[PDB]
């Protein structure tokens, strides 16, 4: 036997090792939403802090990987780490072989190759973490791209990973399927009432940790504690 | 288990347990250390009248100053030797002198796990600057110096006798009829001069073959 | 073990595996046609929230060289990626011979590495190729575990059988122009299941002049009218 | 029971290796048949769907160097890498001594890269027999059959496919040695590919045929295309009406 | 039952079961004692014989003139162990003209056998070494397990049946610091004699002593250099 | 239970022992001593008309004064005299004194040896035996067993029916018999024609005399040492 | 599930009786559950002594003693103070 | 179960490592540590058990030095976690030579964390069975502290315990206010800590071993001086 223990091809013509890790993303009972604007793209994840030993300073899941692109990782925390290790490289690699700062698609498609390697061969194992990754591109607008442990690099407008992905992506397609483009005010309150409406709690302005690119100011803002709560009083009113 | 490498539950890794027992297959040899010498005795057990009796043999002169006398799978005991060779012969080349029977029988045992590991017991015997000395390697990369040794199919009895015996001040004379008589009886055929394999080891003389058919003198006694 | 493996007697098993798993559900037709060669696939996005220009079924591997796929995108693009570096080779060793049709049966043989060093597991991917650079166009397949089949109209997909066998019931010929297009996107028709759009549809065409993935416009422009 | 490639049986074969080589009888055709001023190889054209073009210019037979050319009878991707690896072989040769490399000294250079495959690491045997044909200096015309055990042989009338032991018995009992000639060689070629493929009146389209003959002072490997091979399909049903009507 | 099958595999009731194994090839060997004093480490060693007519085998091997081993349990990869300390002692005396401190010399030994507890496919060294050394802080004894975990003690001792000798060395180990060499020497050899049944006796062939002192370099001390030391046993079998 | 190159539980070889069956698989190989010529045969019997028999190769030279036959698979033999003859000519150009019957034969058994040592490599399974002249006159004639040894036999015996044309061998190897180098190939046959049918002309005898190239005997030579052999057998009554 | 039942019918049935189940490690299991056992039918008798333990208490007979090495290994169901309470 | 735990590169129906899953039952069931950050530094403290009185004065001590300025708090098999020990003082003392100055401790913890999760990633190789924590103090950085699991991921803690009751040492720690004392008082209430985690109620006596580091030795993490944090011991009794 062995189909469903290691990576090769099912009897029935699947891949199942793939197909747990990415109900491995799964666990870990977390979720991220990522939303493309009109002129700007914002993702924003819940923080799950047990307990306040713990530094809410260093406990996020949002990274900038280079100036412009910012990840969001949902899945294990330690392969997310690594991920996100393995893309910082990647940027800064490209930024030295080639001038130009690396586009967001392009890093999106290496780390999806990376992990097309990963699930590739029987050494190894897929990673089991999924990354969100966003930014400004010239002549592009805002882009955001999703990767995950099989090596299927795309996504855009709206996209969400995490336990209840599905509610969310439902929400956000009925939110888009709404033929009205959202302003750098509308794109923050649309992917927060999303993550509400998945999981109501009102949403406090300190278990959540949003990352903003936007066109005009470029580079991966993570709003702070005054911005968020200035977003939900606005949205909530 | 199986795996050679994965120890057993209880105390002691398998698959050198079943190495160890390589000699049970193999052919019986006894070797005496005495204070006039080394005697080594082996069988040759022809198989068949055919096959020349020179070619079977089971003691091999490591050196002018050491002799072996392998027990298993001859192959293995043939890539013994050789390591056991080039290493005597390194240890001469770089110190000028005799490399001594318990070094080279140290090597041998380190070179033995290093591959599945060799099922092949030695028995070297030479002389050195502590009078004559004999050494039992076995398969499992260990060595013990031993006076009177016995090693083979049937070692357990051949070495139950040798224990009763063998004293603490006898010579080669007596060594070498005690040897052979040990052998006729664990043995199916007569100790017949094509069959018995004998080495002698002295203080001031190389190891050579028993008297090449000549030593019948010491098997007419028997 | 570290190559392509698992034959029994009389059997490839886990080739057997891969060519299940290749089935897919993308048909992904091709048609040679006199003056070139059409590959039409379907990009049937899960939802609205995938976008379409961002990521492509056809790939131009080089000048006129385009390449069309079957299930395992993943592993079609280190594929892709693949061809496209050997293309690049052997045009940097054989300098300037605008390598395209003297190169489509050439880089289809050197999609050897793709398959003969499977590397544990095989590919689950089969690809379309398609170049005109030798005054003739070709089509050739290559599958998870064999070689160039030199096609002249085939499909990969979920009902690739009866799409095979729309294609030589609507008689794929040889006297067919450039414009066997619209035959391609009616034999998609058949393995579609929705209102065929613009950017539901991906098609490049390779003619004697060159490769090029169609735009959208010129692909509802073909859709429109059928 | 079947393991790791590297193995024996308690009885003492390669039974990986014998699945193999029986495998080998299943899928593909080829014969070839050796005679004087000619010889020649007949393939079985296995897969005649019209939705192909023949770009190809050949599936089974494969010219592997100047003096000489190759027919696989194996799984297709084994095939393809033997072939470069036998052309790079003979090419070596070439390069090394100057001169056309000799068809015993190429086989047996295939078959001990093949018996380096079944002999030592955990990597599959090549799944895969072929024939060659060719010509040299030192023995003329030559017939070698490699299965995937290793263990070539030099034939001078054989087959290597699906129905292999009734082709070989039509070949024994229609074989006359010294007597033949390439043409009486194409006649019986063709004789026994009709006997092998059930369908009578096989067309040109599903028999692949070549033929390697010596011109002055050169070796010329000729492919028979579709108008000879059904040229000669013509005279073979001429035979054969005849000897049917005449009793 | 699986789980205990290799080594790198992880049992679910916590610890690995093929390191537990390990430490039961040090369980069946010969016993072997070691105690510390103010000025002197001694290791008193149970040459096992295989018969009358063989010698009594080689225990407490030398590695330098102030650091002495004893093994016990697996003696193939213990030769090893034997010779890769040698080189390291000998390679401290190369490039720094000192005595390897046997601390330090410990670490490496457990650093160097933690690898096979962790690799595919190598077995850990089941050796059990009681190691005698005298740095500039006085006589030490240590302990090294397969599980690479060593131990410093004042008084140790391995080997089938040593846990009689533990409960002597504990109950007499309060007398230790201020005792003469033969008077430690005898605490040792009583310790040693309780391990054995009653009809085993210590005999001066088949006894092996180890003793580094400040001014004494490691020495080997068998049947005529045991004698001295066996005067005076108070024999209690 | 297992059948790869590791110790089984009563000791042995298995894979070895599976190898050392596998040279009934073949074919019969009988060979003599003389001190005037050695003669060894094979006496195959498949023939068909389609296949060439120069290639069947079942006797093959090393050095124009040692050559040796097949007993077992053959792409292993013929891989074994390729090795060997190789060797042959590198000792020739080191070591200017031609190759000895027993060295080749020792780098046959070493090679052997080899390859049944560590699990990688398949061990071999072919019965080798090789007999020549010397430089220094004597010829003589040795038989590798696959596993790893050689034996220097008067007479060889080796392939399938190599118990009873052994006994036969060993029964009436009568040296007075061998004498003449006639009497020795009259000898050969005999008991190679013992084995199977041996009627028309399966037998296939090979000659060394002495500083001669190998012999391959004619088979009308072959048929006038039968009739022969007849006569012997004829006024016997 | 059975066997339990009529024990306690039986020690009903017989005066104010001692049910001294021995092994209660090996009847509950900690629920430390992997694939290799996942105490899936030995829970079909766990929770049948669970509803038997409550059948005796008014008029308060039949005492239930139960005997292991290791209390660790059971889950917080037979440690009920209705139930099993007195661990010594 | 089964089939899915036997190698870390086999994931979970449900698409979970249960390779790690057993590892940290390793760290679950040895011995319990305990680290504070104090207002001006890091305080450490873990028990030991002494398992014979044949051994010595503390030995083979959970403590060790990575770095000049860091030190690790490890919990688990004892032998992997001075493997990793070691892995850490060579990562430190590589980004010393490298980038200069002190490595930061986040940083150091991050790169630890990354060589474990390699360590996990695998399948020849197995997760190790430790879980540490890495303390620090500099003027410029203040106080910090990250603990690491055998295979998660550094987490940055103002008071972390781990081993065998680690609930019940947080409950504790959750209850003490840190962040406003000194690291004296650090010192005295990890020890009162350690002692209300049960040390022989079931198990033999324990040492105290108690790290610092923090302004008050201007980084220099060190431990404690014993024979001045035996009075320190006596109030943790009391």
């Amino acid at each position: 036997g062995f189909d469903r223990h290691i990576t090769i091809f099912s009897p029935e013509g699947r891949l199942y090792q793939v197909e747990y890790a990415f109900k491995a993303i799964n666990q870990g009972g977390l979720t991220s939403v990522a939303v493309r604007g009109k002129d700007c793209a914002v993702i924003v994840t819940q923080k799950k802090v047990p307990d306040k030993l713990l530094d809410s300073s260093t406990v996020t899941h949002l990274f900038k990987i280079t100036e412009n692109i910012g990840c969001v990782m949902t899945g294990m925390t330690a392969d997310s780490r690594s991920q996100v290790q393995r893309a910082r490289y990647e940027a800064a690699n490209w930024k030295y072989k080639y001038g130009y700062e690396i586009p967001v698609d392009m890093l999106c498609k290496r780390i999806a190759d990376i992990s097309q390697v990963y699930t590739q061969n029987a050494e190894m194992r897929p990673l089991g973490c999924c990354m969100i990754l966003i930014g400004i591109d010239e002549e592009q607008g805002p882009q955001v791209y999703k990767c995950d442990p099989a090596g299927y690099y795309c996504g855009f407008k709206a996209t969400a990973a995490g336990v209840k992905q599905t509610e969310s992506t439902s929400f956000l397609e009925k939110k888009v399927k709404k033929k009205f483009d959202w302003t750098f005010e509308q794109t923050v309150e649309t992917a927060i009432t999303c993550l509400s409406t998945v999981l109501s709690i009102d949403f406090k302005p300190s278990e959540i940790e949003v990352g903003v690119v936007t066109v005009e100011n470029p580079k991966f803002r993570i709003l702070t504690e005054a911005e968020i709560d200035a977003h939900l009083v606005a949205l909530a009113e | 288990d199986r795996g050679v490498n994965t120890f057993s539950p209880e105390g002691r890794l398998f698959q050198v347990e079943y190495a160890i027992e390589a000699i049970k297959l193999g052919s019986t040899a006894i070797g005496i250390q005495t204070s006039e010498g080394v005697c080594l005795a082996v069988e040759k057990r022809i198989t068949s009248p055919l096959m020349e009796p020179s070619s079977i043999e089971k003691i091999v002169e490591i050196d002018a100053h050491i002799g072996c006398a392998m027990s298993g799978l001859i192959a293995d005991a043939k890539t013994l030797i050789d390591k056991a060779r080039v290493e005597t012969q390194n240890h001469w080349f770089t110190y000028n002198e005799t490399m001594t029977v318990e070094s080279v029988t140290q090597a041998v045992s380190n070179l033995a796990l290093q591959s599945r590991p060799f099922g092949v017991a030695l028995l070297f015997g030479g002389v050195d600057e502590k009078g004559p000395q004999l050494f039992h390697m076995d398969p499992s990369g260990t060595f013990v110096q031993c006076d009177a040794r016995a090693i083979g199919s049937a070692s357990e009895g051949a070495q139950s006798s040798l224990q009763e015996v063998y004293h603490k001040s006898m010579t080669l004379k007596e060594a070498i009829k005690s040897s052979l008589i040990i052998l006729k009886q664990v043995m199916e055929e007569k100790l017949n001069a094509t069959n018995i394999e004998l080495a002698t080891v002295q203080p001031g003389q190389n190891f050579h073959m028993f008297t090449k058919e000549e030593l019948e003198e010491v098997i007419k006694d028997i | 073990f570290s190559l392509t493996t698992f034959s029994p007697s009389g059997k490839l098993v886990q080739i057997e595996y891969a060519l299940a798993a290749v089935a897919g559900g993308a048909p992904s037709v091709g048609i040679k046609a006199a003056n070139g060669v059409v590959l039409a696939t379907e990009k049937k996005q899960k939802s609205i929230l995938y976008d379409e220009r961002s990521v492509h079924k056809v790939e131009p591997i080089t000048k006129h060289i385009g390449l069309v796929y079957s299930g395992m995108g993943p592993d079609y693009r280190v594929l892709v990626h693949r061809a496209r570096k050997l293309a690049q080779q052997y045009y940097l060793v054989y300098q300037e011979p605008i390598p395209t049709a003297q190169l489509v049966q050439r880089v289809a043989s050197v999609m050897q590495e793709y398959t003969q060093s499977g590397g544990v597991r095989p590919f689950g991917v089969s690809l379309l190729i398609c170049g005109w650079n030798e005054g003739r166009p070709y089509l050739f397949q290559s599958d998870p575990s064999g070689a160039y089949f030199a096609w002249k109209a085939t499909a990969m997909g979920k009902n690739y059988v009866n799409g095979k066998t729309f294609l030589e019931k609507r008689y794929n010929e040889d006297l067919e122009l450039e414009d066997a297009i619209h035959t391609a996107i009616l034999t998609l028709k058949e393995s579609f299941e929705g209102q065929m759009t613009e950017d539901n549809i991906e098609v490049g065409i390779c003619n004697e002049a060159g490769f090029r993935r169609l735009t959208p416009t010129e692909v509802k422009d073909y859709l429109a009218a059928i | 029971y079947d393991s790791r490639t590297t193995i024996f049986s308690p009885e003492g074969r390669l039974y990986q290796v014998e699945y193999a080589m029986e495998a080998i009888g299943h899928a593909g055709t080829c014969l070839g048949i050796l005679a004087n001023d000619g010889v020649l190889l007949a393939a079985e054209r296995r897969n005649i769907h019209k939705l192909l073009d023949e770009v190809f210019f050949s599936e089974k037979i494969y010219k592997l160097n100047e003096d000489m050319a190759c027919s696989v009878a194996g799984i297709t991707s084994d095939a393809n890498v033997l072939t470069n690896e036998l052309r790079l072989i003979a090419q070596r040769y070439l390069l090394q001594y100057q001169e056309p490399i000799p068809c015993e000294q190429l086989v047996t250079a295939l078959c001990d890269i093949k018996q380096a495959y079944t002999q030592f690491g955990g990597k599959r045997p090549f799944g895969v027999s072929l024939l060659y044909i060719g010509w040299d200096k030192h023995y003329g015309f030559q017939l070698y059959q490699s299965d995937p055990s290793g263990n070539y042989g030099g034939w001078k009338a054989t087959c290597i496919g699906n129905n292999s032991a009734a082709a070989v018995s039509m070949l024994k009992q229609d074989y006359k040695e010294g007597e033949m000639t390439l043409k009486s060689a194409l006649a019986l070629a063709i004789k026994v590919l009709n006997k092998t493929m059930d369908v009578s009146k096989l067309s040109a389209e599903k028999v692949e045929i070549a033929t390697l003959t010596r011109e002055n002072g050169k070796t010329v490997i000729r492919v028979l295309k579709q108008k000879e091979v059904e040229q000669l399909i013509k005279k073979h049903e001429e035979e054969e009406a005849k000897a049917e009507r005449e009793k | 039952n699986q789980y205990d099958n290799d080594v790198t595999v992880w049992s679910p009731q916590g610890r690995i079961h093929q390191i537990e194994y390990a430490m039961e090839a040090v369980k069946q060997g010969s016993a072997t004692v070691g105690l510390k004093s103010k000025t002197h480490a001694v290791l008193v060693a149970l040459k096992r014989a295989q018969s009358e007519l063989a010698a009594h085998q080689k225990k407490i091997l030398h590695v330098d003139n102030h650091i002495g081993i004893s093994i016990a349990g697996l003696t193939a990869d213990a030769r090893l162990l034997c010779n890769f300390m040698r080189q390291e002692c000998l390679d401290s005396r190369f490039v720094f003209d000192r005595p390897l401190p046997v601390s330090r010399l410990v670490s490496l030994i457990g650093s160097k056998t933690q690898i096979p507890t962790q690799r595919y496919g190598r077995r850990p060294y089941g050796v059990g070494l009681l190691i005698a050394g005298y740095d500039d802080m006085g006589p030490h004894i240590f302990q090294t397990c397969p599980s690479a975990n060593y131990f410093d003690c004042r008084a140790m001792s391995i080997g089938a049946r040593s846990q009689s000798a533990r409960t002597y060395l504990e109950r007499h180990m309060s007398e230790f610091m201020e005792c003469n060499l033969n008077e430690l020497v005898k605490h040792g050899l009583r310790a040693l004699r309780e391990t054995l049944p009653a009809e085993q006796d210590l005999t001066t062939k088949n006894v092996s002593i180890g003793i580094v002192g400040k001014d004494l370099e490691f020495t080997i001390y068998d049947d005529d250099d045991v004698s001295p030391f066996l005067e005076g046993l108070e024999e209690r079998p | 239970d297992r059948a790869i190159t590791v110790f089984s539980p009563d000791g042995h070889l298995f894979q070895v022992e599976y190898a050392q069956e596998a040279v009934k698989k073949g074919s019969t190989a009988v060979g003599v001593r003389g001190r005037d010529i050695v003669v060894l045969g094979v006496e195959k019997k498949s023939v068909a008309k389609l296949q060439d028999e120069r290639t069947v190769r079942k006797i093959c030279a090393l050095d124009d004064n040692v050559c040796m036959a097949f007993a077992g698979l053959t792409a292993d033999a013929r891989i074994v005299i390729n090795r060997a003859r190789v060797e042959c000519q590198s000792h020739r150009l080191t070591v200017e004194d031609p190759v000895t019957v027993e060295y080749i034969t020792r780098y046959i058994a070493s090679l052997k040896q080899r390859y049944t040592q560590s699990n990688g490599r398949r061990p071999f399974g072919i019965s080798a035996l090789i007999v020549g002249f010397d430089f220094d006159g004597t010829p003589r004639l040795y038989q590798t067993d696959p596993s790893g040894t050689y034996h220097a036999w008067k007479a060889n015996a080796i392939g399938r029916g190599a118990k009873s044309v052994r006994e036969f061998l060993e029964k009436n190897y009568t040296d007075e018999a061998i004498e003449t180098d006639d009497l020795t190939i009259k000898l050969v046959i005999k008991a190679l024609l013992e084995v199977v049918q041996s009627g028309g002309k399966n037998i296939e005898l090979a000659v060394m005399r002495r500083d001669q190239s190998l012999k391959i005997l004619n088979p009308e030579e072959i048929e006038k040492y039968v009739a022969e052999i007849e006569k012997e057998k004829e006024e016997n009554e | 599930a059975k066997l339990v039942r009529d024990a306690f019918a039986l020690a009903k049935e017989k005066a104010p009786s001692i049910i001294f189940i021995d092994e209660l490690d090996a009847i509950g299991t900690k629920r430390f559950d992997s694939e290799k056992a996942g105490d899936r039918e030995v829970q079909r008798t766990m929770l049948e002594l669970l509803n038997q333990l409550d059948g005796f208490q008014p008029n308060t007979q039949v005492k239930v003693i139960a005997a292991t090495n290791r209390v660790d290994i059971l889950d917080p169901a037979l440690l009920r103070s209705g139930r099993l309470d007195r661990k010594i | 179960g089964t089939g899915y735990d036997l190698s870390a590169s086999t994931f979970s129906p449900d698409g979970r490592v249960f390779q790690v899953e057993y590892a940290m039952k390793a760290v679950e069931n040895s011995s319990t540590a305990i680290g504070i950050r104090c207002k001006d530094g890091v305080v450490f403290g873990v028990e030991k058990l002494v398992l014979s009185k044949l051994y010595e004065e503390g030995s083979n001590k959970r403590l060790f030095n990575v770095d000049r300025h860091v030190g690790m708090a490890v919990a688990g098999l004892l032998a992997d976690a001075r493997s990793l020990a070691d892995i850490a003082r060579e990562e430190a003392s590589n980004f010393r030579s490298n980038f200069g100055y002190n490595i930061p401790l986040k940083h150091l913890a991050d790169r630890v964390a990354m060589y474990v999760h390699a360590y996990t990633l695998y399948s020849a190789v197995r997760p190790f069975g430790c879980s540490f924590m890495l303390g620090s103090y500099s003027v410029n950085d203040g106080a910090q502290l990250y603990m690491i699991d055998p295979s998660g991921v550094s987490y940055g803690y103002w008071g972390c315990a781990i081993g065998k009751a680690r609930q019940a040492a947080k409950t504790e720690i959750e209850k003490l206010q840190m962040k406003e004392m000194t690291c004296r008082d650090i010192v005295k209430e990890v020890a009162k800590i350690i002692y209300i985690v049960h040390d022989e109620v079931k198990d033999k006596a324990f040492e105290l071993e108690l790290s610092w580091v923090g302004e008050l030795t201007n980084g220099r993490h060190e431990i404690v001086p014993k024979d001045i944090r035996e009075e320190a011991e006596k109030y943790a009794k009391e």
